[PDB]
């Protein structure tokens, strides 16, 4: 699995891996790791599928609730630090859970890394997963608080590509998200053939 | 004044008169029957039918509570189904911690003792019903126990009970029942349920009888239908 | 139960609590204590109801009681409610030594038993303390 | 532990051995593993002293109350099923053989036997303990339809001396009981009064 | 008066008033018809709202594929009812594999009701009951006080003004056994029209059907689906 | 391993602490805060468990901030740290223990300054200095060099930067940058972290 | 003691256009012993929907009355009956709800969503799912897959036209594709079960496997 | 435990104890606020005992930095519900890391009110 | 329970026309010692049911009390319904089930036979809760041993006689006393058609010894 | 004396009267107005303002259940934020299990099913002592079109074409009969809504001291801007 965010100036870049592994039989190569939480806010899923999968819908549901009760749309703070309170109850018992919630708030974008093991972190780049260490030095060496969009777009694009050549439990196709002030948008879903294609 | 409101309250001559509201209650209900021979039990009930729309079989009164053990009810109908259900229960738990079937006196103080536990307290009602519970085995021989709203319970050769018990036990003091059979039981219950009923006030009825004895090998049980209509059939005859 | 139940814990037409204002009748009632604060030091002084020549002394006092190293109280109405509201206090001072390792103060002392006592005029259908 | 019943016509007979260890050290070398349940019902433990004994004292109590409650003299399955169903139900927790031997108006001297596990069965003899092994093709060699009590004491005896001879955790004296209708007797064999069988020698 | 306000007081006649006062919810409720073939049951209900906007109420409700109830008093104290109706099927089909017999359910309504009869504080179910089902015994038609009191009836009403109707099913029902279905769900529907007053008729919007039976799973008829019945019913006399 | 230190002096307390957050080989940040804000006067530094240490701190946290609502007044430093030792040691043989290791720097208006040492049993001791995790063990012996108690302040931030020069040098994680807070009768005042390029 | 124990069968599901297909075997085994050679692992939930499950068989039976009464209840709250998706994301809470004592059961949906077309959800044990166009499941899922993707999906070919799937091809293929299993797979044999799914209903059929 | 009902409603459709409990806020302090342009005014009625009360631990409450509360009525009971209030504003604090809104702790503290009217033996 | 003490070897079931045979031998095993010798391991549910098991002793008489109870409680209604094979073979599924989720297992395997509305009725329970239905069954050792021969004569000829079924079970029977070790010689069997359940007490098999005097 | 009866205690008519005095309750409460049309549902409700210096905007007789039902409620509004709270996690939870909305009908029972768990004795601690003294009108769009459903304390829910509940109900009904029709454009009904409201309020119908929702099919929950209710008042 490889899942990755960045911060820059126009907002937050979301990408992720496609494949679904069971030992070291390929289940899927076409699955979903990002979560629509709402319009504004998603959410990444590495580790377990259904552990990521029914606390992240669970999120959602309590950000609705939060919405209707207040009459305001949820911070991305407030948001992650929920999940974090919900799976801090069940340690010890074996839950595998490493997620990214990103999105845009009155406080400008936002990013926090939120583990079952109970970390809670805010940041500017994230990257989890079995390829997370070979993502972070593309991501690294190209990385720039004023980048371009297509620029941005290209970086998270290599750096997803280099992780799933190295790592085994990593593949499919890169599927990216720009989260903009007025909402997140879905940019692609391009297979990493094609982008070995066009790299070499 | 407000002595007969609680059931937690004496009068000041020692009376629970919600005790004796509820076997008020059990006075207005049809009469029941019960007779005992050497060898066995035979119930009978009048059973009202209050319009025509209504089943052969619906509103039974005569239950029964173990294979050996059958029961016949007067007043409330729901109350007398629930105590059904706890004597049932009662069978059920003696044999599954000792391994036998219960005897009948230990069933009728277990049930009775259920039934007195409602005459305490201002947070229940006492039982609006009175009961017969009858048996046959080969250790014990036949046994007729009743139980009224109270908790008291006795034992007996013959029962009544309802609105015309004391008439019915006129009649019943007329058999020498020791030394009679289940057969001719079942004939003289008939013809004393012919006799109490009044059909000026109360318009039809049907006939409902039971038994159990060594003619039915120790298990409770209807009548037979040819020999329920030859008692009809002589109970209508004594009638002119 | 309904027909039994002397209903304490509600309100009369007028806004009032019936039970406290007739337990307030109690207190008026009792022995005499009167407190004053002085710049060096502070005092109670109370009158003592137990006067026959029959009587016994012993322990420390009547009517003042010690609940901490540093407080003190005295009380006036039903003496057997005081026995049990002077007991609570000085569990509630030591559970504070437990709990920050410093004595309490005068006011969270006084503010503990006081939302003991609005309980029982709020719900529990129990009488309050007189 | 060796523990014995054989049922003749009109009651029962028990026996059992005299030691109990706690390891290879024998604590009490006099011991009674025959416990009155009721007047005519008895039962001989195998296995937990403490289990049994608690079992036993359990049973003995709620036995005495039906009887109180009933007017009548108990059945000996009914003791047998008390014993199953508190056997069964702790099952994990005790450690408990029982034999449950007596004599009721209705069915005449009775025999049951609860292993270890809660089951209850009706046998004509049975043998229990850690001993009970070393005896099995003497009792099915000896045993004979239509004994008398006699024959049924002595029978018991052979047996129980058998037993203590080869078995380690078996030994001491002999505690045998007679239950009939006109009610139990007890005897103790001791020293010379155990039946002696001639060791081989060359 | 003393003895009228709690369920657990008995009066020196031997009565308890809050149970009467509790059949009286049934009286004044709705009209509802049942009557059984020697094949099928058939439930005819009279729903009828507050207003022409509010649409009428809904009187008969689902159970199981081989049950079905009709409604006459409180709903939600029906509702409840109905839950546990449901439940108990449920938890027979879970355990057996096997519907539930309908004398059975009837058995098990009777003793949830029974309860809070003789308990302080609680009150009947002030709601009345009429039953159709099929299982290996045939058709049934069950009726429900709230006394906790079950009847097992060849026909039955229950309503405001159904001793017209029960009239009505008294003189006809030796045909019903006899019957097939239309000329069964027509006999139900001239008894229902028998409590109407003299100006009110049978429309395809105040009338709903219920039908059980050997082949058929319970099936609710209402609007459209009731034309064919009610196609071919003479005027009133 | 995270890195705890902490130097009183004759007005004032002196704590620094490292700014890493780490997931297995990589540094996940580098700009992580480890210092809690209990009162004006009162900071706890926490390290240990993932999820134990934000859980533990931002629960005394509340209670300490529901005290001053309460009562008008604010926990002296030595009642904030036996509060904290009882809830810790009570959740010590319960189901839910905390696996944190805690320093609890005060200011008190007629006490003075005040360091507290509390480890993962829940003791608690009152030290002049005290340092949490591996790099205690190299830079204990520079304080017990370097102390006296009438230490300026500057004096302070110097002795702190031997500490964690040492560090750079023998230490096999990487750790570059520290926090570092002052607490005196102004209340808590943020230095310049102390960064190793 | 062991809760568990491997009962084999293999199950496969592929989507259509106008139509859904849910194929299994009907052996039962245990070990190295045949239990029955007639024990489908398919089942019927509503007109437009067939669930295949195989594993441990004492999970699949309560989990198939577990689902069928969840069908019931949602028809007698809401009125109607349950689609395919909200099957799927229904059993996928049922499967989570035992997460700390798993059900040994893999779970194939197939059937036709409210368009009218072919929809396969596949699970695992847990309940993650998701949205396929064919997937195969059990002992002998990793023989079938591969295949499936070559001739569905037409994977790895180069100009090869994308030819819509037919509904004969899709059953010459699915009887193809038992048979090429039963030969290198121990647990598979017997007999094939074959369940059509179209908007007249459900159709079966039944092919033979080899029984050794 | 005591599970008597006391808010019951009237044959003419009313809680007669609210109306009761609205006469004891009748009889409380006078209490007025004004709310200004870049300010918020609270006043209050004083009962002074002359020379002899102690008003030097007395504060017009704060729940937290930002809201601040008057009471009219049973002064015991008010200090029940501010320090109800008060652990809310701290669990606000600690759940959304945002201090509350004011009609956040308005909404708590009116919803702790009807529970009150509607609940068994209070 | 975690661990069986008292045990039975295997059951056997076979359908016919116009009913079912069950056959079990009637010893108790602790261990390897042939403990008690003339048990019962089959019961007589209802006029259509009967069950045989195999496994713990005590498991087995636990569930034939609460089984016979379930019986006399649904007689005493008196309306006329009564319990098929089919649903008993239900409930005991998912008693088993029950047992096993919380840990605790009744350690026995189940056939249950039946004939109800001219049908028959063969079922397996296991302690786990994996149950089903087929032709033949065969617990234990008879699932390596007996079921070859049953399903062999199944295959070619799918329907029996009850002279054919009752040949074919002690043929059965015979084999598992030659390879069996915790077999007896003494077995019951169990018959259930139109007429009910008829049980058929101690039975034995005849032996054939002639290959011990090929050893040579 | 008021204690004499419990709570659960049926009438001689046969009606419990706990329910009946509540029902009472609603007669005092504010007119809400609702007519369902093919082209959705509107709710109209009167804010009752006594004071000049109370600001409208905190008067919220109309909520938001889910993007597809809207509530107006009528009698004592504090009993109904219980109930709506418990429509909202009714339909979170029915999103969450079975990934669509619910129907309308579904929420309506949900919320019925609380209106009769009251008791003193049996019953569980938190437990309601009396009824609820709020009707409730739910409006929304589901697949079955747009629905309108009335709920009063009993528990009694019905579907309703045109319904008015509060104060000024028999008149208002009345005015409803003599203008619905079943082929009533959206903008019709809310004109007719709003002359109706006018002709029973007490005050004058101004953008301020009402309120007007709507929901359409496609379009979510609405709550009318007071430049909007300007728009619609100048017709009036
Ligand atoms: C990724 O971490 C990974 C994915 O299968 C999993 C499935 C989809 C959504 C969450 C991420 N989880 C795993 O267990 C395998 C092994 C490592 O990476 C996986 C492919
Ligand atoms: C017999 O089984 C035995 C006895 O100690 C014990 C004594 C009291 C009555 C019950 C039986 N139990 C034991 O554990 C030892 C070891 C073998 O036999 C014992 C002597």
């Amino acid at each position: 699995t490889t899942t990755l965010a960045f911060k820059f100036r126009h907002g937050v870049i979301v990408a992720a891996d496609s494949r679904a592994t069971a030992g070291a039989y390929i289940a899927s190569q076409t699955v979903k790791k990002v979560i629509e939480i709402n319009p504004y806010l998603l959410g990444t899923m590495a580790g377990g599928a259904a552990d990521c999968s029914f606390w992240e819908r669970l999120l959602a549901r309590q950000c609705r609730i939060y919405e209707l009760r207040n009459k305001e749309r949820i911070s991305v703070a407030a948001a992650s630090k929920l999940l974090a309170n919900m799976v801090y109850q069940y340690k010890g018992m074996g839950l595998s859970m490493g997620t990214m919630i990103c999105g845009w708030d009155k406080r400008g974008p936002g990013l926090y890394y939120v583990d079952s093991e109970g970390n809670r972190i805010s940041g500017a780049t994230f990257s989890v997963g079995s390829g997370s260490v070979y993502a972070y030095g593309v991501m690294d060496r190209g990385y720039s608080y004023d980048l371009e969009v297509e620029q941005a777009y290209d970086l998270a694009r290599r750096a997803i590509y280099q992780a799933t050549y190295r790592d085994a439990y990593s593949g499919g196709a890169v599927n990216l998200y720009h989260v903009r002030e007025d909402g997140w948008i879905r940019v692609s879903s391009d297979n990493v053939a094609d982008l070995h294609e066009k790299y070499s | 004044t407000g002595y007969d409101l609680s059931a937690s309250t004496f009068s000041p001559d020692g009376r629970v008169f919600q005790v004796e509201y509820a076997m008020k209650a059990v006075e207005n209900s049809s009469t029941a029957i019960g007779i005992r021979c050497k060898d066995g039990v035979v119930f009978g009930v009048e059973k009202l039918v209050l319009s025509k729309l209504y089943e052969e079989g619906s509103n039974k009164r005569l239950f029964n509570v173990d294979r050996h053990v059958g029961m016949a009810v007067a007043g409330l109908l729901a109350d007398a189904r629930s105590l059904a259900d706890i004597a049932r229960e009662e069978a059920s738990n003696f044999r599954s911690n000792f391994g036998y079937n219960i005897p009948l006196k230990h069933l009728a103080d277990r049930v009775a003792m259920y039934v007195h536990a409602y005459t305490l307290y201002s947070a229940v009602r006492p039982f609006g019903c009175s009961f017969m519970l009858g048996s046959y085995s080969v250790n014990d021989g036949a046994q007729l126990y009743m139980i009224d709203p109270s908790g008291v319970s006795y034992g007996y050769w013959g029962c009544a009970i309802g609105k015309a018990r004391q008439a019915a036990k006129t009649e019943i003091e007329k058999l020498q029942m020791k030394e009679m059979t289940c057969r001719d039981i079942v004939k003289e219950v008939a013809k004393i349920i012919y006799i109490v009923h009044d059909e000026v006030k109360d318009k039809a009825f049907e006939l409902e009888l039971s038994w159990v004895g060594e003619l039915t090998n120790g298990r409770h049980e209807i009548v037979p239908k040819d020999i329920r209509e030859e008692a009809e059939k002589y109970a209508k005859e004594s009638l002119k | 139960s309904r027909r039994y139940d002397s209903r304490t814990t509600i309100f009369s037409p007028e806004g009032r609590l019936y039970q406290v204002e007739y337990a307030m009748e109690a207190i008026g009632h009792a022995g005499t204590c009167l407190g004053i604060l002085a710049n060096d030091g502070v005092l109670l002084a109370a009158e003592r109801r137990n006067i026959h020549k029959l009587l016994d002394e012993v322990f420390f006092s009547e009517k003042i009681y010690k609940l901490n190293e540093d407080m003190a109280c005295s009380v006036a109405g039903i003496t057997s409610d005081a026995n049990v509201l002077t007991n609570e206090l000085r569990l509630i001072a030591q559970r504070y030594l437990l709990q920050y390792q410093e004595p309490i103060p005068c006011e969270q002392l006084v503010t503990a038993l006081c939302d003991i006592k609005q309980a029982y005029t709020q719900f529990g259908g129990k009488r309050p303390f007189g | 532990t060796t523990i014995m019943a054989v049922q003749f016509d009109g009651g029962v007979v028990l026996g059992a051995d005299s030691r109990t260890t706690t390891g290879s050290y024998i604590a009490n070398r006099v011991t009674d593993k025959l416990t009155p349940i009721h007047d005519r019902i008895f039962c001989c433990r195998s296995g937990s002293a403490a289990d049994t004994q608690a079992v036993a004292d359990a049973v003995t109590y709620q036995l005495g109350f039906h009887s109180i409650e009933l007017n009548e003299p108990p059945l000996v399955h009914t003791a047998a099923s008390l014993f199953k169903e508190m056997c069964y139900r702790y099952r994990e927790d005790l450690m408990a053989g029982i034999i449950i031997a007596g004599w009721d108006p209705q069915e005449g001297g009775q025999v049951y036997s609860v292993p270890m596990g809660g089951m209850m069965v009706r046998q004509s003899f049975a043998i229990g303990g850690s001993g009970s092994s070393y005896i099995y093709g003497y009792v099915d060699a000896t045993y004979r339809e239509g004994m008398t009590k006699e024959e049924c004491l002595q029978f018991t005896a052979n047996a129980l001396a058998l037993a203590m001879e080869r078995d380690g955790s078996s030994g001491g004296v002999i505690r045998l009981a007679a239950i009939a209708e006109s009610g139990v007797e007890r005897q103790v064999l001791l020293g010379d009064q155990i039946p002696k069988f001639a060791v081989a020698t060359l | 008066n003393q003895y009228d306000n709690d369920v657990t007081v008995w009066s020196p006649q031997g009565r308890i008033h809050q149970i009467e006062y509790a059949m009286e919810a049934v009286k004044q409720g709705s009209a509802t018809v049942g009557l059984k073939s020697k094949t099928h049951a058939v439930l005819v209900a009279l729903k009828r709202a507050q207003s022409e906007l509010a649409a009428h109420q809904k009187k008969i409700l689902h159970v199981d594929n081989h049950i079905g109830i009709s409604i006459a008093g409180l709903t939600a104290d029906a509702r409840l009812l109905c839950n546990f109706m449901r439940q108990e099927c449920l938890d027979s089909r879970f355990v057996f594999d096997r519907p539930l017999p309908v004398s059975r359910l009837v058995s098990l309504i009777g003793s949830k009701t029974q309860i809070p009869t003789q308990r302080y504080g609680r009150r009947p179910y002030g709601v009345g009951l009429l039953i159709a089902g099929y299982d290996d015994m045939g058709p049934h038609i069950f009726q429900t006080c709230p006394s906790a009191n079950y009847f097992d009836c060849r026909a039955m009403s229950i309503g405001a003004r159904s001793q017209s109707a029960r009239t009505y099913l008294e003189r006809h029902m030796s045909e019903f056994m006899e019957c097939n279905l239309n000329e069964l769900v027509k006999h139900g529907l001239r008894a229902l029209r028998e409590t109407l007053p003299a100006e009110q008729d049978l429309t395809t919007k105040n009338v709903s059907i219920g039908i059980v039976g050997k082949d058929l799973e319970f099936t609710i008829y209402d609007d459209d689906d009731v034309s064919p019945f009610l196609e071919g019913l003479e005027e009133r006399p | 391993m995270e890195y705890l230190i902490g130097i009183q002096g004759p007005d004032y307390v002196l704590v620094a602490s490292d700014r890493v957050a780490a997931s297995n080989i990589v540094q996940m940040k580098d700009d992580h805060d480890k210092m809690f804000k209990m009162s004006e006067k009162i900071l706890l530094l926490c390290v240990g468990e993932a999820g134990d240490t934000v859980q533990f701190a931002e629960y005394i946290q509340k209670n300490v901030q529901l005290y001053k609502m309460r009562n008008g007044y604010e926990l002296s430093p030595t009642a904030a740290a036996n509060f904290t030792r009882r809830n810790l040691a009570d959740c010590l043989r319960s189901r839910t223990p905390y696996h944190v290791n805690l320093l609890l720097a005060g200011y008190d208006e007629h006490e003075g300054p005040a360091l507290y040492y509390m480890d993962y049993l829940a003791a608690l001791a009152k030290a002049p200095f005290a340092a949490h995790g591996y790099g205690a063990f190299l830079t204990l012996s520079i304080l017990d060099r370097y102390y006296t108690p009438t230490i300026s302040r500057e004096r302070a931030v110097e002795l702190l930067r031997k500490c964690l020069e040492e560090l750079q040098k023998r230490f096999i994680l990487n750790l570059p940058t520290f926090s570092v807070r002052i607490i005196d009768k102004n209340g808590i005042h943020d230095l310049d972290n102390i960064s190793f390029p | 003691f062991s809760p568990y124990v491997f009962n084999g069968g293999t199950i496969l599901a592929i989507a259509g256009e106008d139509f859904a297909i849910v194929a299994s075997d009907t052996r039962l085994s245990e070990g190295f012993s045949i239990h029955t050679r007639d024990s489908p692992k398919c089942y019927k939930l509503t007109d437009k929907t067939v669930i295949g499950c195989s594993g441990f068989h004492g999970d699949c039976l309560t989990l198939t009355k577990i689902i069928e009464a969840r069908l019931k209840m949602y028809k007698h709250s809401n009125n109607k009956a349950m689609t395919t998706g909200a099957i799927a994301a229904m059993l996928s809470t049922i499967l989570y709800s035992r997460r700390f004592f798993p059900y040994y059961v893999y779970n194939i949906i197939g059937g036709l969503d409210e368009e009218g077309k072919g929809a396969v959800y596949s699970f695992d044990p847990v309940g993650s799912y998701q949205r396929d166009s064919f997937k195969a499941g059990g002992s002998a899922s990793a023989m079938l897959q591969p295949l499936l993707d070559n001739q569905v999906g037409f994977k790895n070919m180069q100009n090869v036209e994308h030819v819509p799937l037919s509904l004969d091809r899709a059953m010459r293929l699915v009887k193809d594709v038992f048979i090429s299993a039963a030969e290198r797979d121990v647990y598979t044999g017997d007999a094939l079960r074959i369940c059509i799914v179209t908007k007249e209903g459900i159709r079966e059929e039944t092919v033979s496997l080899r029984k050794d | 435990s005591y599970d008597r009902a006391i808010t019951v409603f009237s044959p003419d459709g009313h809680l007669f104890q609210v109306e009761y409990a609205q006469e004891a806020v009748k009889k409380g302090s006078t209490a007025v606020g004004v709310r200004g342009r870049d300010i918020v005014v609270l006043g209050v009625e004083k009962k002074s005992v002359a020379k002899l009360q102690d008003e030097r631990t007395v504060r017009i409450c704060a729940l937290d930095d930002n809201v601040c509360m008057a009471f009219a009525g049973l002064t015991a009971d008010a200090r029940i519900v501010i320090n109800r209030a008060r652990v809310e504003c701290q669990s606000h604090r600690l759940t959304v890391e945002d201090p509350v809104t004011v009609e956040y702790i308005t909404r708590y503290i009116a919803s702790l009110k009807q529970r009150y009217t509607q609940s068994n033996g209070r | 329970t975690q661990n069986p003490m008292v045990t039975g070897t295997s059951v056997l079931g076979v359908k016919f026309e116009g009913g079912v045979v069950i056959a079990a031998d009637m010893l108790g095993s602790y261990g390897s010692l042939a403990r008690f010798r003339n048990i019962s391991r089959i019961m007589r549910v209802n006029n259509s049911t009967m069950l045989g098991a195999s496994g713990d002793y005590a498991d087995f008489q636990y569930l034939k009390q609460v089984l016979g109870q379930m019986v006399i409680d649904e007689e005493l209604l008196g309306d006329g319904h009564s319990y098929s094979p089919r649903a008993i073979h239900s409930w005991l599924t998912r008693a088993m089930y029950s047992r096993r989720s919380k840990m605790n297992p009744l350690w026995n395997t189940m056939v249950i036979g039946g004939y109800a509305d001219g049908e028959s009725f063969l079922g397996y329970v296991d302690m786990l809760g994996v149950a089903y239905e087929a032709p033949s069954l065969a617990t234990g050792y008879g699932a390596y041993l007996a079921q070859p021969l049953l399903r062999e004569v199944l295959e070619k000829q799918p329907v029996l006689s009850q002279t054919e079924a009752r040949d074919l079970v002690e043929r059965c029977m015979r084999v598992l006393y030659y390879r069996d070790a915790r077999s007896y010689n003494r077995f019951q069997i169990a018959t259930v058609t139109e007429k009910g359940v008829e049980i058929e007490g101690p039975l034995s098999t005849e032996t054939n010894w002639d290959i011990a005097h090929m050893i040579s | 004396s008021e204690y004499d009866r419990g709570v659960n205690t049926f009438s001689p008519e046969g009606r419990l009267f706990q329910v009946e005095y509540a029902i009472e309750a609603i007669k005092l409460g504010s007119t809400a107005i609702g007519i369902q049309t093919s082209e959705g549902v509107c709710l109209a409700v009167e804010k009752r303002i006594t004071s000049p210096l109370m600001e409208p905007s905190s008067i919220e007789k109309i909520v938001e259940i889910d993007a597809h039902i809207g509530c107006a409620m009528s009698g004592l509004i504090a009993d109904a934020k219980t109930l709506i709270d418990k429509a909202r996690v009714e339909t979170q939870n029915h999103w969450f299990t079975y990934n669509e909305t619910m129907t309308v009908e579904s929420v309506t029972q949900a919320v019925s099913n609380l209106a009769l768990q009251f008791g003193e004795e049996d019953a569980d601690p938190g437990a309601m002592s009396r009824p609820f003294g709020v009707a409730l009108l739910f409006g929304g769009v589901d697949e079955k079109g747009p629905q309108l459903f009335h709920m009063d304390p009993s528990g009694t829910f019905v579907q309703c074409d045109a319904r008015a509940i509060g104060s000024a109900s028999e008149g208002a009904q009345s005015s409803l009969q003599e203008v619905y029709h079943k082929s009533m454009t959206l903008k019709e009904a809310i004109k007719s809504s709003l002359i109706i409201l006018k002709q029973v309020m007490e005050e004058k119908l101004n953008a301020t001291n009402i309120e007007l929702a709507t929901v359409q099919p496609g379009q979510n929950f609405h709550m009318f801007t007071k430049e909007e209710l300007e728009e619609v008042i100048k017709d009036i």
